[PDB]
């Protein structure tokens, strides 16, 4: 149950890098759509990053938490300099998916997918 | 004498085990194990503490001279606890020789980059980080280099899918490239291609 | 220092959050045990202080900014 | 091929080298595209006596590596991976160009 | 062995003789005019160009074109169902279904090529043991639609009967090295 | 080693009951003797002769599918005489064995194409 | 004679080997004086750098010094020695004559598995 830290000693810490990373994003979201024509508006923008954070709000294990810091500062210089493109920044939207149903019913109107 | 049969130099063998011994000996502190093949390289299995004493030693010592890096890359095992090994091979221009070094991570271990002792290690330990998820210390400018932009998960490891999870087609209501859950006009048809029969009996692991 | 000016614009910027209601704010109100926020909230009436002050905020400051009191006597004492 | 001794001799001095001595295109020094049918010979294993293949199954003469030194099994001189490289001769052909 | 590409052997010292030469080389373009005069050469030499496409270029009979489906001299498919050249096509691009047919004899219901998938290889014609699969030398077969290209066991076995006339003279051209 | 004895296979040493036949103690070891008529379900046979191994220290190679083990036999089953022989028995079946591989439904399931190439 | 160029692009021509030479071995023999007895880095590089600076010292003729030391020119010996010296400070920061930090795991070198 011992094991090597990355960044972050403690979870504490972990929530402070994930703090600074998550004003980064809240910082670049209106600068990104101002920059690469974005359909979305600016407040969708961040209940899209909020959401994101909230997907990976589930974990405990600082070493996890270091990573997921470094990925999301990776995708954020990535759309700072103008490399992740209008098609890969609204990839994160899904709005030609159909979004599939949750309930019983329509999951056994649809298909045979558990 | 036989034309089927590769010739086999025993002299280089010799010459490889006898630098096995001797970087074995001079470093103690990482090297964790030493082999030779019969195809006669050199593999020196190090603890990931000492991979830059490890590689700066095989690069600035008067009797290494490991001053070119071959490559840096990773094999995926997904059945050891650290998973990932990363394999470092040089090549040593002034004695004329070969040598390989390994370690191992898993995905919450990083180790750390060489970058310092070779600058080829820059693009060659982004690749590795893209394509396995192995993180490296104190890289200057560690990012994905080969998937595209906003790609989720690393491809090269073992439970990854060989079709992805993802596609792309271009859209015209939106007017995008837009990726979607894959589907596949034709499945990739696996094929069982493992004779039940035991081919080599040097390799037979004893039974659990 | 201007106090009641920095006092009433940052209760006005508070106003102007959008997930707090403008009823049950007051100056000693609480952020997540009594307005029911989270701590990302936080960090955005933090940022949403920093980017309408001009000056910039760390994050050690921002985790002891949890009611109005001490964010009105930091800002107080900073400038 | 076809070309006038005019034009020949016209090309032969703006290019500097004789151009009809070595011409780009194949007239009729090429071989015919029909061939005589071939017979190709065997190889050593070809013969029907001396010829097990456990006697010439390289296939099975790898060996797993050995193992110098490792963490759960294990005056001299220093030593190297190999003697060191002879330095290339410069070539008798044409050393310059 | 080793040669040097730009060292000087030693220096051909500072003259007057060379000054000039060289002064006339960068003042009077003299490279540049042996430029123009090769590729002036190059303009009076004949050029390489065929008539297409009344003119084609040379081949082999060892050229991997279209794929075809042979028969025997009676007139019976040559394939026998037997899916080794499935097994060994490196992009998948064969699709067999099988069935005993209404004589008992081991025939193929569907043979599919994705020619959209198929990388001209040939190991499908050098696994078949029975000669049945070939890769005729047609190779202007491109279409308009991309269905067009998805190869079935009536359009090969079409390919088949159409080239036989040139595949079977390939075949005994060129099937003593193979 | 109560009620056993001690045999080798390849040297390494092995218990097994006795009435133990070579090919039981080669693949209590671990090691699969090669076989086209003995089935551990079926009587035993021994006409194939596929299955002849070395005994050390004996002339005269034995069926491993028929033949109990005595005591301290080292099974040699690598070695060059029994090589040669699973190359002879080969040898003598695929002589009369017909070239149907093709039109055949034992494609990957054949036990004589996968003993040919591994012996 | 004096060497007008040393073939490799960035190296700069030694107008005095010798001296250059000997006082980067001397320097390389005090900083390995730091190391433990027991060394065995300490031992092979003491060993590499005796037998060099004997040849140095020995041959005053740059070419048949080369051609005595092995090492390509006596510009790649020279910088070979300023990269030992260099290696020889890190290995006494490094010291990795002490015993194995951590054994792998039991499965961690077996292959195949
Ligand atoms: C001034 C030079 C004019 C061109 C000339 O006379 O070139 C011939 C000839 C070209 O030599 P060549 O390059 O060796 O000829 C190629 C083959 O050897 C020989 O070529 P080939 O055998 O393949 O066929 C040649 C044939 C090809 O025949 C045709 O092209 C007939 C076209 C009929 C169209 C209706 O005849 C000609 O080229 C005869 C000359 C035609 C010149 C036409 C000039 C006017 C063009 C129209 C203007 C409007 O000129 C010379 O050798 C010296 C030219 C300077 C003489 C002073
Ligand atoms: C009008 C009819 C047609 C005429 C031209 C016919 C076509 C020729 C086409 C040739 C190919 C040209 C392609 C483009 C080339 C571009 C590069 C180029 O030209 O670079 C120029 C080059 C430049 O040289 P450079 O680029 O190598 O630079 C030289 C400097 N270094 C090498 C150190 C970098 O040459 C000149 O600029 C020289 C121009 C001609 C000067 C001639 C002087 C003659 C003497 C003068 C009179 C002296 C006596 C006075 C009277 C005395 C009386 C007593
Ligand atoms: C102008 C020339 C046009 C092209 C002529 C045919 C090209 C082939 C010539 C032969 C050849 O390759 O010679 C190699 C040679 C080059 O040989 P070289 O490059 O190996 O070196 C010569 C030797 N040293 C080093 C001593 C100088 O070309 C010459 O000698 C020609 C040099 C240039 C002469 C003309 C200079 C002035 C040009 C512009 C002025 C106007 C001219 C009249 C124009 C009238 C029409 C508009
Ligand atoms: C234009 C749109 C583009 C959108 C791009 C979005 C990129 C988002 C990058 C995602 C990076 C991450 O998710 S790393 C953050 C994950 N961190 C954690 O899970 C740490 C643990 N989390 C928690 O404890 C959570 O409760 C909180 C609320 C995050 C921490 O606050 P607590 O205090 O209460
Ligand atoms: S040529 Fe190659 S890729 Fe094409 S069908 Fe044959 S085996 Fe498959
Ligand atoms: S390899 Fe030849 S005979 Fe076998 S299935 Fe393919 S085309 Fe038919
Ligand atoms: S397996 Fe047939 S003789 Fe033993």
């Amino acid at each position: 149950t011992s094991v090597k830290p990355i960044f972050s000693r403690d979870l504490n810490e972990a929530k402070r890098r994930v703090r600074e990373l998550y004003r980064a994003w809240y910082r670049e979201v209106p600068n990104t759509v101002h920059l690469m024509q974005l359909d979305i508006t600016v407040k969708q923008g961040r209940d899209k990053v909020r959401e994101m954070f909230m997907k990976n709000a589930h974990v405990t294990d600082p070493r996890v938490v270091d990573l997921l810091v470094i990925k999301g500062k990776m995708e954020l210089q990535e759309t700072i300099k103008v490399w992740k493109q209008r098609t890969h920044v609204m990839r994160f939207f899904h709005e030609t998916e159909t979004p599939r149903p949750k309930d019983f019913l329509s999951k056994f109107y649809m298909g045979h997918d558990p | 004498k036989r034309p089927t049969v590769r010739p086999r130099s025993d002299v280089t063998h010799k010459q490889l085990s006898a630098f096995g011994e001797y970087v074995a000996e001079i470093l103690p502190k990482y090297v964790q194990q030493v082999q030779v093949s019969c195809l006669d390289e050199l593999e020196i299995c190090i603890h990931p503490d000492g991979v830059i004493p490890t590689l700066t030693f095989l690069r600035d010592h008067t009797n290494a001279q490991f001053k070119s890096l071959a490559d840096l890359t990773a094999v995926d095992v997904p059945t050891r606890q650290n998973r990932f090994e990363i394999v470092y091979n040089l090549l040593s221009l002034r004695f004329n020789s070969r040598i390989r070094v390994k370690t191992y991570a898993d995905e919450l271990t990083p180790i750390d980059s060489i970058v310092s002792v070779h600058i080829a290690a820059n693009w060659y330990e982004r690749e590795v980080w893209d394509m396995f998820g192995v993180f490296f210390f104190n890289h200057p400018d560690l990012r994905r280099i080969l998937t595209d932009y906003g790609f989720e998960g690393h491809p090269f490891r073992k439970d990854f899918p060989l079709t992805g999870y993802v596609e792309l087609r271009y859209d015209d209501e939106v007017k995008r490239v837009v990726a979607e859950p894959v589907e596949l006009a034709q499945e990739f048809r696996k094929f069982d291609l493992n004779s039940p029969w035991e081919a080599f009996p040097a390799y037979r692991q004893p039974p659990e | 220092l201007t106090l009641d000016g920095i006092k009433d614009r940052v209760l006005y910027v508070l106003k102007l959050y959008d997930k707090i209601d403008p009823e049950k704010l007051s100056v000693n109100s609480h952020f997540m045990k009594d307005l029911g926020l989270d701590s990302l909230d936080q960090v955005e009436i933090i940022m949403a202080m920093e980017d309408e002050f001009g000056f910039e905020i760390p994050d050690i400051d921002a985790e002891k900014l949890m009611c109005p009191q001490e964010i009105v006597d930091y800002i107080a004492d900073k400038k | 091929a076809s070309a006038t001794r005019v034009i020949q001799k016209l090309r032969n001095w703006a290019s500097g080298q004789d151009l009809q001595a070595k011409l780009q295109l194949r007239y009729q020094e090429i071989a015919k595209r029909t061939q005589p049918p071939p017979k190709l010979p065997v190889g050593p294993s070809h013969k029907l006596s001396n010829n097990y293949y456990c006697t010439r199954d390289g296939r099975r003469e790898v060996v797993p590596p050995s193992i110098i030194m490792s963490s759960q099994k294990a005056e001299k001189k220093a030593v190297t991976p190999a003697p060191p490289m002879k330095r290339w001769e410069l070539s008798k052909d044409q050393p310059y160009l | 062995t080793y040669k040097y590409v730009n060292k000087k052997e030693q220096e051909s010292e500072v003259d007057m003789k060379s000054a000039t030469d060289n002064a006339a080389r960068i003042l009077m373009w003299t490279e540049l005019i042996r430029g123009l005069g090769m590729t002036l050469s190059y303009l009076f030499r004949e050029p390489a160009t065929i008539n297409y496409p009344f003119e084609k270029g040379p081949l082999s009979p060892r050229f991997r074109g279209e794929h075809a489906l042979r028969r025997y001299p009676s007139g019976e498919e040559r394939c026998i169902a037997c899916k080794l050249c499935e097994a060994i096509c490196p992009a998948q691009a064969i699709t067999i279904e099988a069935e005993p047919r209404a004589d008992g004899s081991r025939r193929t219901t569907r043979y599919d090529i994705d020619m959209t998938k198929c990388i001209y290889c040939g190991f499908c014609q050098e696994a078949c043991p029975v000669d049945a699969i070939v890769e005729g030398p047609n190779f202007e077969f491109s279409t308009e639609t991309h269905e067009e290209l998805l190869y079935n066991k009536e359009k090969l076995l079409n390919n088949g009967d159409k080239w036989e006339a040139e595949i079977a003279a390939n075949i005994q051209a060129d099937y003593l090295y193979r | 080693a109560s009620n056993l004895i001690e045999v080798f296979v390849d040297g390494q040493s092995v218990m097994v009951e006795p009435g133990t036949t070579v090919l039981q103690a080669c693949e209590k070891v671990g090691m699969q003797i090669p076989r086209f008529c003995y089935h551990e379900r079926l009587s035993v046979a021994g006409n194939c002769r596929m299955c002849l191994v070395e005994i050390e220290k004996a002339p005269k190679v034995v069926a491993a599918c028929a033949m109990p083990v005595m005591k301290g036999w080292n099974i040699l089953t690598n070695s060059e005489k029994s090589k040669k022989a699973r190359e002879g028995v080969m040898e003598f079946l695929l002589a009369n064995h017909p070239l149907d591989c093709p039109i055949c439904d034992q494609g990957g399931e054949c036990d004589l194409q996968d003993q040919s190439m591994m012996f | 004679l004096l060497k007008k160029t040393t073939g490799l692009v960035g190296l700069a021509v030694c107008d005095t080997p010798h001296e250059r030479l000997t006082i980067l071995y001397t320097k390389t023999l005090d900083i390995l004086k730091h190391f433990p007895k027991h060394a065995a880095y300490r031992k092979y590089t003491e060993q590499i750098t005796n037998e060099k600076l004997d040849m140095v010292k020995a041959e005053p003729d740059v070419k048949k010094l080369e051609a005595l030391l092995q090492g390509g020119e006596v510009e790649e010996v020279i910088l070979q020695a300023e990269k030992e010296l260099s290696l020889a400070r890190k290995m006494l920061k490094w010291k990795p004559w002490e015993p194995l930090v951590e054994e792998p795991p039991a499965n961690q070198w077996k292959w195949p598995i």
